[PDB]
């Protein structure tokens, strides 16, 4: 206790090495408040430091950050800290409240001429205060709403000036003139409205135009560089190599997208307001996607997050003329390793979502582009199944707006594709039959041991590998198995089940795009009156190595006429049921002609799956 | 002229189907190949456009799938011939074919597998090479390359797993020193200024994979170049992708544990580690701190009798800084539960910090499972913490404030009435957490431990007369069990939970104590025992060594009754025996009167007329029924 008063009378008495020990008495009683941050006797420090940070905060703004300087900006910092880091609470027996209205002025006063290293501190505790302290602080909500108008406002000038006009060294500019704060000001803003409501009917208004223009602000090295792109007919993305400050691009880009969750924000209940300004934003969407640096992967998710939340209001049709430009997926993800690596899965998903909605108003290009796209997906190599799994539920589900075609030649021939891309699946999940058991019982013994885990070669553990370990044989780990702890087989069997359910509605809406008058059908059996016809030769290869590679993978359920549940359960019996169902609506000469080539691979078979 | 290339493709595909004719030798030409190459790739441009006629659209899909198989086959023919390897692969990368299983099929068969460990220095000298520089080569062909190079040091690496320390004569000085010259010792003047290429972080992740696994397999072969690639891994840390800079920080982790640094660099590392917020690439810095701290002792030791270490006061240091940010704390406290031996000297810094951060880590109301189980195993922390400093004094040391103790204790107690899964119990009809939260409660209490706070104890009133007096409580437990309206699975999870706490602290608890408190034990405990509902009357009467998990709690009711001076409870239980007989609820009836008679036999004498009503009635006629049905069946 001694300690602390002599700082504190060193400190009065105060109005390098005298500054450095003022420094580190300072930010130590910051370090070591966690024992006095709450008890009855915190109004007399606080009456006590109150008046002397005020007195020093009146000298005049500093720039270098070298020497005193640094002392000074350092006793700064850890003594403003202290504002933040107390227990502002609401709770009965606050003793700030009384006490509030000139350190709150003063400070506003501050982040009006303060610094980038000091205002964004200086708006965080002003925003925490107003947090807590609205009970009596409620009338100066102006000065604050004034001011970020103002930032709002000189948000085009600063930008002009950085873009169009435009360590120890350099000095500091002032705040007004930094995306920094720009950018966190958003935050405090909704923070801000949710405390009171008081003062949110009039403003939302003169906010609307702001947040309209900075939205639309764009830079001229990137606009050129776009308009050149589209003359040449390509697509230009990433940084534009002429800016010359690539870190100011990167705010701007961040100031943006935080803008952009703003507006989701606001459009809940206020869209009224903003609804001129729909046009714009699908296209504003675009160019930002396009525009985002690959670093910056955190700015992509919250702009994914943010058109998820904009989605999900009903207000998709205006995003219809985009879709085939979004379909890309240079503009969707980019070249950024970890987008590629983390986050494919929630884009897809959400672009998965916006094509399902708004199905009934695609054109024939969009739809052959989604089909190729997600066709594509589905043969990824995506360590688990829940990617694979969501894009043939949307294959799935599009099969059955693509019957609607006016040309039927196209809807077959994507319906057939649909078919080719699913044997495909097949035999690739056939590939890998011996990996998934080896690596279910070793997972089942690793788990058996129960014994921690550590990255390091160990005799015990012999390094066993094979065909498909060909580029997992690496000490680094992005994610670790332990973590989903999934079952190769499992996955794999639930696949299985989600594409054999689907088979039957693709061959059935199939069943329904015959072509009048290509063939004839002057008498046949009633049983083959509505299968389907028309079948070439590249066809007929199509369905038999369906046949052959969807039989093959009944391996996974690992005499016959087991009349109790024995061998085979219930789960295996109806789903061949439902296989063998499917070869009931093709015409009878493709279904011998198919078989009557399949029967000896069939026959082959059965000496290794009994089941079958 | 796409027809008669779809049929010269389709023949030339059905030639060469029976490989045993030795007719494969018109694959040998060159021209041959070079044209098909060029229709091939003229067939594919058309196709990527929706240029060809409608008519033949399948067709040209599948001729390409044949033109593949037809190249890799004529590349099957002398695999030595790696020009034409590397041409496919340029040709494949470059956006010129469709791939197909069959060349990798080939690469692994012909070349990873090779039996020679000639082929392989050659092999791999030629990658680097078009690695080394030398353009003409985009960056998809390098990670293709790099696709090959790994797989073969893998193989090598299994096949020389051996007792008699086997030496790698594929990795030979000369391979050693060109992968130096090409990666470590090339000193990038400003990689920075290449990143306006696309595709190159995946090269780079590739080359830190590889230094990766040449490090953690063949240690002793880099002392030659141990500052080269300190260079190498300081270099790239200064990357701004975030995967490419938490793959460095694992390499350097690697080299550290692997290998002796002084202090300083391990120091910045561990605190820059520290400080890492993002929560992408999480399992890497969990990777790189369990590869690193386990040695610190070691790179840091400290003074003898100095209870005071700069990495241990980091760790605090970063924990009073950050403290706003709830992440931070997380992942502070996931690094400290591995860890338990290193900071039992220093628990004096950490035990009240953890207590106080327990709360705030599991939300009450509704937290997550992950909180749940690190609140958990924090609280299993600290009880190896107090179990280890009781095995050292066994075999005035820091102690806990009893102000802290409490706290902690209500706190497991609420968490464990909040708890998701239920208690195990023989009349469940047809659960690790519940089991961990009860054994730890058990273990703290015992005498020499926290045992001797059981005296000013309570009952934990408010928590025990909200779960269990609450009006819908009650009610739900006088509603008919068959009524899956009136059966909330969570709320009888809940009483069955709070049923088992105050089983174990009563076993704790005095004499005396339960005699003083008698009424309030009456007040909680009148509600259950008129339950009709077996898993209650089996939480208040049976104890089972299986389920209790190797522990010799006894019942409550017993433990009350032996309480008893050789009262009250004994009318108390014995009228509500009566009144649920006479009810027609034998459920409680029977329990009651088990335990009674379990105490002493006396007072069965005026209850035999009402069991044997009961059991010439309803449960003997009953099973006698079932069984003759059964029978006739």
């Amino acid at each position: 206790m001694a300690t602390s008063l002599i700082e504190d009378v060193v400190k009065k008495l105060s109005v390098y090495t005298e500054l450095k020990v003022k420094a580190e008495a300072a930010c130590a009683l910051r370090d070591s408040l966690d024992h006095y941050t709450a008890g009855p006797a915190y109004p007399a420090f606080l009456k006590k430091v109150m008046p002397v940070f005020i007195h020093i905060l009146r000298q005049q703004p500093v720039f270098q950050t070298t020497g005193e300087q640094g002392h000074m900006q350092k006793l700064r910092n850890c003594i403003l800290e202290i504002l933040h880091r107390l227990p502002t609470s609401q709770t009965p027996p606050e003793h700030f409240e009384p006490y509030a209205h000139e350190i709150v002025d003063l400070l506003l006063e501050l982040v009006r001429t303060d610094n980038e290293d000091n205002v964004i501190l200086c708006v965080k505790i002003l925003s925490d205060i107003m947090r807590h302290q609205h009970k009596i602080m409620s009338g100066k909500v102006q000065t604050f709403l004034n001011l970020i108008q103002e930032l709002f406002e000189q948000l085009d000038k600063v930008v002009r000036d950085q873009l169009d006009n435009t360590q120890a060294n350099r000095l500091l500019p002032r705040g007004m003139y930094s995306f920094k704060v720009l950018a966190e000001c958003p935050i405090i803003v909704v923070s801000i409205f949710q405390v009171h409501r008081s003062a949110v009917t009039p403003n939302v208004k003169a906010f609307v135009p702001l947040i309209k223009s900075a939205l639309l602000c764009q830079a001229k090295a990137q606009d050129q560089a776009h308009r050149e792109a589209a003359a040449r007919g390509t697509i230009h993305i990433g940084v534009s190599p002429n800016i010359k400050n690539r870190a100011a691009f990167g705010d701007f880009i961040t100031a943006q997208v935080k803008t952009m969750s703003f507006l989701a924000y606001l459009l809940r209940q206020y869209s009224s307001q903003l609804s001129d300004f729909l046009p714009h934003l699908p296209d504003i969407i675009v160019r930002l996607l396009r525009d985002c640096p690959r670093d910056k992967s955190s700015a992509r998710k919250e702009l994914f997050v943010a058109i998820r939340h904009i989605i999900n209001f009903n207000f998709r049709k205006i995003f219809l003329p985009k879709i085939d430009e979004l379909l890309d997926e240079r503009t969707l993800v980019g070249d950024g390793l970890t987008v590629h690596e983390t986050m494919r899965p929630l884009a897809y998903s959400m672009l998965a979502d916006l094509i399902h909605h708004v199905r009934d108003q695609l054109s024939p290009e969009q739809i052959r582009k989604t089909v190729e796209v997600y066709t594509r997906n589905l043969q990824d190599n995506f360590p688990g199944t829940s990617f694979q799994t969501m894009s043939a539920k949307l294959l799935l589900n599009m099969a059955e707006c693509i019957a609607r075609l006016p040309n039927k030649v196209d809807a077959r021939h994507y319906l057939i594709m649909i078919l080719n891309a699913i044997a495909d699946k097949f035999a690739a999940m056939n590939r890998q039959y011996p990996n998934a058991v080896k690596l279910s019982k070793q997972y089942a013994q690793q788990a058996a041991k129960n014994v921690p885990e550590t990255y390091l070669a160990d005799k015990e553990n012999p390094p066993d590998w094979d065909e498909i370990d060909i580029f997992n044989a690496t000490p680094i780990k992005i994610s670790n198995p332990r973590d989903r702890a999934a079952d190769p087989v499992v996955d794999n069997k639930f696949l299985f089940r989600n594409l054999m359910t689907g088979l039957k509605n693709t061959f059935y809406q199939l069943k329904s795009c015959n072509i009048p008058g290509a063939v004839d059908l002057t008498g046949a059996p009633a049983h083959w009156t509505d299968v389907a016809y028309g079948f070439t030769a590249e066809e007929v290869k199509v369905i038999a190595k369906l046949f052959r590679e969807g039989a093959y993978v009944f391996r996974y359920y690992e005499y016959m006429a087991n009349f109790y549940m024995v061998s085979s359960s219930k789960e295996e019996k109806e789903l061949l049921e439902t296989f063998a169902t499917v070869f009931h609506c093709i015409d009878p000469a493709t279904f011998h002609e198919v078989f009557q080539q399949e029967i000896p691979r069939l026959y082959e078979m059965i000496h290794e799956h009994t089941a079958l | 002229k796409f027809i008669a290339i779809i049929n010269t493709i389709n023949m030339l595909d059905a030639l060469c189907q029976f490989p045993t004719a030795n007719s494969q030798s018109w694959l040998d030409n060159k021209e041959h190949i070079e044209w098909l190459k060029t229709v091939g790739k003229e067939l594919e441009l058309q196709q990527k456009k929706n240029s060809l006629t409608p008519n033949l659209r399948l067709p040209a899909h599948q001729a390409s799938e044949q033109l593949m198989n037809i190249l890799t086959k004529a590349l099957d023919r002398n695999p030595n011939d790696l020009d034409a390897l590397f041409s496919l692969v340029e040709g494949i990368t470059s956006d010129d074919f469709r791939e197909t299983p069959a060349l990798l099929s080939h690469i692994y068969n012909k070349i990873i597998r090779s039996d020679s460990i000639d082929f392989w220095r050659i092999t791999i000298l030629r990658c680097l090479d078009i690695y080394s520089g030398k353009t003409a080569s985009q960056r998809m062909k390098w990670y293709l390359l790099h696709n090959i190079v790994n797989p073969i040091i893998a193989m090598d690496v299994m096949r020389t797993w051996d007792d008699p320390n086997k030496a790698s004569r594929l990795l030979d000085r000369t391979v050693i020193d060109s992968i130096n010259t090409k990666i470590w010792k090339v000193n990038l003047p400003d990689p920075q200024e290449d990143l306006l290429q696309p595709r190159v972080d995946h090269t780079r992740m590739e080359v830190l994979q590889l230094s990766a696994m040449l490090v953690k397999y063949r240690h002793a072969l880099l002392q030659d170049a141990r500052k080269d690639f300190i260079k190498f891994a300081w270099t790239y840390i200064r990357l701004d992708d975030v995967i490419n800079k938490h793959a460095a920080y694992v390499v350097i982790g690697y080299f550290i544990a692997h290998y002796e640094t002084p202090a300083k660099i391990v120091s910045q590392i561990y605190f820059s580690l520290l400080k890492t917020n993002q929560n992408e690439g999480r399992a890497l810095v969990t990777q790189a701190l369990e590869l690193m701290a386990p040695v610190m002792p070691k790179r840091c030791p400290f003074p003898p009798g100095d209870r005071n270490p700069v990495w241990a006061l980091a760790p605090r240091r970063i924990l009073a800084e950050e403290s706003q940010n709830v992440q931070q704390m997380t992942a502070i406290f996931h690094y400290l539960v591995r860890h338990p031996d290193l900071f039992y000297d220093t628990r004096d810094k950490f035990a009240m910090l953890i207590i106080q951060c327990l709360r705030k880590v599991a939300s009450p109301p509704n937290p997550s499972n992950d909180n749940r189980k690190l609140a958990l195993n924090m609280m299993w922390l600290i009880w190896q913490w107090e179990q280890r400093r009781v095995e050292s004094k066994l075999s005035a040391e820091f102690q806990i404030p009893s102000v802290g103790r409490h706290k902690m204790i209500r706190y497991l107690v609420e968490f464990i009435a909040q708890l998701n899964e239920r208690y195990p119990l023989p009349s469940a009809r047809p659960n690790e957490l519940c089991k961990k939260a009860t054994a730890l409660l058990y273990n703290l209490l015992q005498p020499q431990y926290w045992g001797d706070l059981v005296e000013e104890m309570d009952l934990f009133p408010n928590v025990t007369d909200l779960v269990l007096a609450g009006e819908k409580s009650a009610t739900l437990l006088s509603a008919d069990p068959s009524d899956p309206e009136k059966c909330d699975d969570k709320l009888i999870t809940s009483i069955i939970n709070t049923l088992q706490v105050v089983r174990i602290v009563l076993h704790f608890k005095s004499d005396r104590w339960i005699l003083d408190n008698m009424p309030q034990i009456q007040k909680i405990l009148e509600k259950c025992l008129k339950s009709a509902n077996p898993e209650i009357q089996d939480c208040l009467h049976m104890a089972d060594r299986k389920y209790d998990g190797d522990r010799d709690v006894k019942p409550t009711i017993k433990r009350i009754l032996d309480a008893v001076p050789e009262s009250e409870l004994i009318a108390w239980l014995s009228g509500i025996a009566t009144e649920s007989m006479a009810a027609g609820n034998y459920v409680s009836g029977i329990n009651i009167l088990w335990s009674l008679g379990h105490r002493k036999p006396s007072i069965i004498d005026q209850h035999i007329p009402a069991i044997m009503r009961s059991l010439q009635s309803k449960l003997a006629r009953d099973h006698v029924s079932h069984y003759a049905a059964l029978g006739h069946q």
